Parts: structure tokens; sequence; C-alpha cells
């Protein structure tokens, strides 16, 4: 069934799974024609598919000439999304393919399933989880790569860095998701956070900073802090 | 004009033929149905007033043998056979006629309510949903379970309706995905009526059996047949122009016999909303959005 608080722990054990996110499938602009009236202009887009036990993200860049033509890009994105997961599944060999299928959106839950009839023992699962994968096109690096994207591609990433050889799965999947929740609520308060001492500085085959133990520690509690304050100046509290 | 004897009414019993039904009270001197029109199936059915739990009945063509009614006490039910012996069976029934013994099969004569319920159906159709080869009748009651529901546990005891499952290798084709779900035109015309009913006449008399089961038996998975079939039709965007107009009559006339009492549960709400006011064919069926509408605008 769906995917909530209450099976939390489950995220972490040795059944292979893969959260999917395609909120950032379909993006464009808005914009007024000469006109007057408005119009859409599409930019690349991306898959976020994500095994939150190894850091192991498949980012499938979506580029802007997979719409070319077509009728109902809304509709049409969470097909193409199902489309690339099926095609994804099928290239990794058995061992390596997920048991579970966690869409972050319940919208994905049947273009998925028709698109992988032919893995009826891999399970489909929708999430009561408000999770901030939308957020992941904050990291620079991700950013970069799709929006220089001039067709199709898959690249390769692993969104812990170097992480679990210090922490579990659980903690660094928790960090993940309180930077990415404060990256969404208050994206230039969260990367001044991240960036403001010159002196820990991103590795080249790293997505985030270099931080110590204990400078996660405070990292993270400034992180706390920012979305505390959000809630607060947007509720007045 | 046909006639159905009975032995005997050992108990209270409520009998169904067709769209019509009357109250036997125990041990009263009732022997048969008689007057039953030539050229259609036709359902007698029973309900009985200790235990409503269970209706049960047969389907049966009077011009495929000479049956009779006969209560079993150690089954417990009313039961059908057929008579080899057809001079006995003349003199038994003109003997119940002469005494004035029988009821007559009611039918006005305006009335063709009964022919646009089972205008496709055929017995030998009814024999292969219902299999039990050694009678030329069909037993079905309220509990039977489909072929579908059994695979989500008696196979000699099932509806062997054709099995439709929208998210199913059948109904979709690899590569095809969301254009074979969002637009079920192959599905409908090339696997079931190319592929498996051969013909519009066979889908409508397997619809028009599900919806007379649902209705007469409460069976529960005969109602999911026929709102399956519904949807199948109502969601594919290339549909033949004969075979809408001819729905667009077998729905009206099927939500037309329905007890008005019995709507909240033989009508699926999500089915109906879609075919009448998102479906492909949201506009092909004037008849019957016009009577649900007035008939039944609260599923609406
Ligand atoms: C009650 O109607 C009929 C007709 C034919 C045979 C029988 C059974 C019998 O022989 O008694 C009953």
């Amino acid at each position: 069934g769906a995917m909530n608080s209450s099976n939390y722990a489950e995220l972490f054990n040795n059944d292979i799974k893969l959260f999917v996110d395609d909120t950032n499938v379909y993006r464009v602009t808005v914009h007024k024609t000469f006109e007057g009236n408005v119009a859409t202009k599409a930019i690349n887009g991306c898959i976020f598919t994500l095994n939150p036990k190894t850091g192991h993200l498949f980012l499938k860049i979506i580029h802007t000439s997979v719409w070319a033509g077509q009728k109902r890009l809304s509709q049409l994105a969470k097909w193409k999304t199902a489309e690339e997961v099926s095609a994804l599944v099928r290239s990794l060999p058995k061992e390596e393919q997920p048991k579970q299928i966690i869409v972050t959106r319940k919208a994905m839950l049947d273009p998925l399933e028709v698109h992988m009839l032919d893995f009826p023992n891999i399970a489909i699962r929708p999430t009561e989880l408000r999770l901030p994968f939308s957020a992941a096109m904050s990291i620079d690096k991700l950013s970069d790569v799709v929006m220089k994207a001039t067709e199709p591609q898959m690249v390769l990433f692993n969104i812990y860095d170097d992480w679990l050889d210090r922490i579990s799965s659980y903690t660094a999947f928790s960090r993940l998701t309180l930077l990415l929740r404060a990256l969404k609520t208050n994206e230039e308060s969260a990367k001044m956070i991240l960036l403001s001492d010159p002196t820990i500085t991103i590795k080249s085959y790293h997505l985030w900073p270099s931080f110590t133990d204990e400078q996660w520690i405070t990292i993270e509690s400034q992180m706390r802090d920012l979305i505390l304050t959000e809630y607060g100046r947007k509720y007045n509290v | 004009m046909n006639t159905v004897p009975f032995t005997s009414a050992p108990i209270e019993v409520t009998i169904g033929i067709d769209q019509y039904s009357f109250n036997v009270k125990e041990n009263q001197p009732f022997h048969g149905i008689k007057d039953i029109p030539i050229g259609h199936v036709h359902v007698i059915h029973f309900q009985h007033a200790d235990n409503s739990s269970m209706r049960y009945g047969y389907w049966f063509d009077c011009r495929m043998g000479n049956f009779y009614i006969q209560y079993d006490p150690k089954d417990g039910l009313y039961k059908m056979m057929e008579e080899r012996d057809g001079a006995k069976f003349e003199n038994i029934v003109h003997n119940f006629k002469e005494r004035q013994m029988m009821v007559s099969y009611p039918k006005i004569d305006e009335d063709d309510t009964w022919y646009n319920l089972t205008e496709f159906v055929q017995m030998d159709k009814i024999r292969k949903i219902v299999r039990k080869d050694e009678n030329q009748f069909s037993y079905v009651d309220s509990s039977m379970t489909t072929v579908q529901e059994n695979e989500l546990s008696d196979p000699a005891h099932s509806l062997n309706y054709t099995v439709i499952n929208f998210k199913s290798r059948e109904a979709i084709r690899p590569g095809h995905e969301m254009e074979d779900f969002l637009d079920k035109s192959y599905y409908l015309n090339t696997v079931m009526l190319q592929g498996i009913f051969k013909n519009s006449s066979n889908y409508f008399g397997e619809l028009q059996f599900a919806f007379l089961n649902a209705m007469f038996f409460g069976n529960y998975g005969s109602s999911l047949q026929w709102h399956a079939m519904i949807e199948l039709i109502c969601s594919s965007a290339t549909v033949p122009k004969h075979m809408l107009d001819k729905l667009d009559e077998i729905l009206y006339y099927q939500i037309k016999t329905l007890p008005e009492q019995y709507s909240d549960i033989l009508l699926n709400e999500r089915v109906w909303n879609i075919c009448l006011y998102s479906s492909f064919q949201k506009n092909s069926l004037h008849n019957t959005e016009k009577i649900m509408e007035n008939k039944y605008p609260e599923l609406l």
C-alpha cells in the first residue's frame, strides 16, 4: 500500500527500491505574445529517480524536443516519465532491478503500472509523505547539466556524496530531505547557509560541501531555523 | 405458446418469470406458468419466504425441450428438469390447464420490454457462460462468482464471462501504452470484437445477460461485468455507428426496467458519470442519458 511515517524504515532495508518524482519533467516559462495573449515556452526538465538506501540518482534529462508537436503536455509528461522509468528498469541487470517503485505523486500510478505490465512482481506504490524532491533543480550541478543538455541524456549521481562512509542511509536521507525542504522554502537563504564560509568547498565529484561532522550539525541546525522561520514569516507566528 | 408445469409448491416462495413475479403460499395448488412466448430466452426464478438469502433460477428456451419444475426436499430448492416423454408431458400440462391450476405469462400486447432486454441473448451462449452440459437449461444464483473474481473458488459453479481488464497485457499493446489506455478502441475492436466475440451481437448478448443476472439475482460479479462492458465501449474513441445507437437502446431499457429501490447497489456512480459526461461517447447515448438524468439524478 501507500508509504508513510509508520513504515518509514522500510526505505532503508535491503529490498531494492526507487523513488520517482516527475515534478520537474515538464517545465515552462509563461509569457506574453506580441498580440498580448499568453503562451508557454518549454525548458529542459528531468526525471528524479532515487535509490534512498544507496543515494544512487538516475537523472534522466528531458530535452524540450520531446514536446515538439505534442498536445496535452502535462498528461504526456506522466506517460513519458513512466516510459523512461520502464526503460531504465529493463536496462538494469535482473539483480539490480527494484522490487518496489514509489511515486511521489499519485497521478503517476496508472501510467507507471501500465508501462510495467511486463514486471508483475515490481510493486508500484504511492506515498503519504510530502517529499521535497521538486527542489532538486536548486542543486547547482543538477540544474547545470539539465539546462546545458542539447539532447536526451541520462546522468548518474550519488546524491549523498560520501556521507554513507560516516552515517547510515536513514540519517543521510534525513539530511537530504532537510536540505531540499530548506532550498524549497527559501532557496536564497539555504544557498547562503551552504556556501557562506569560503573555506568549505564542493569537491569536483560531489554535489554538496565537504562539511565535517560538527559542521553538518551546525548546518543542519541553520536549515531547521530557516524552515521554522519561513513558517512564521508565512503564517505570522 | 409454451408451458413450464410444476409438480407442487411445498414451500412458500416468490416466483419470478422474466420481469414478472407472484407469491405462492405453502402447499398452494399451483401447477405452472402457461402462455410463455416462444422466440425468446426466459428465466424462472425463486426467492423462498423463509430465507430471502439466495435468489436462484433457471435460464431456458422452450424450443429446446419440455421443462418442468419440482421441489427437492433434500437439496431444499425448486429444480428445473427435462421430460423426454413428450406425450406424457403434453398430457400432464393439458390436465393442469383444464383444472386452471396455472398462472398465465402476463404479457401486455404493446409491451416489448422483454424482447428489448434479451434481443441478443441466445441460449447457446448462456450455456457457454454457465457450464453444465448435461442440461439444456442453466442455473444461476446470487452467490455464484465469475472466472475473473476467482483469479483475484469452485470452477464448475462459476460464471465464465469474458475477462475484461483495462490494465492487462491483452488490453495494452507494447509501445502503445498511453494510446491504448486512454483510447480503448484497439482492445474493443481488435481483441474483443474481432478476436473473441466475433461480432457485436455476441458482445451485446453477454452484456445483456450480465445485466439480467445482476438485476434478478443480485449477482455482484455480473454487475461488474455489465459495467466493464459498457465502460469498454464508452472509453473507445472509434466505435461503429450502429453499435453506439444499439447500445443506447440497450441501456435505455435496462435503466427503465431497473427497480427504483435497487439503483443504489446495481449502478456504479463512477462508470456512469464517466460514460455519460467524460468519455469519448458522452454525446452518443442520448436516450440513456435522458432517462438516467430523470430517474436517478442523485447518482449523477
Ligand atoms: C409437472 O410437470 C411435469 C411434466 C413432465 C413430467 C413430470 C414429472 C412426472 O412424471 O410426474 C412433471
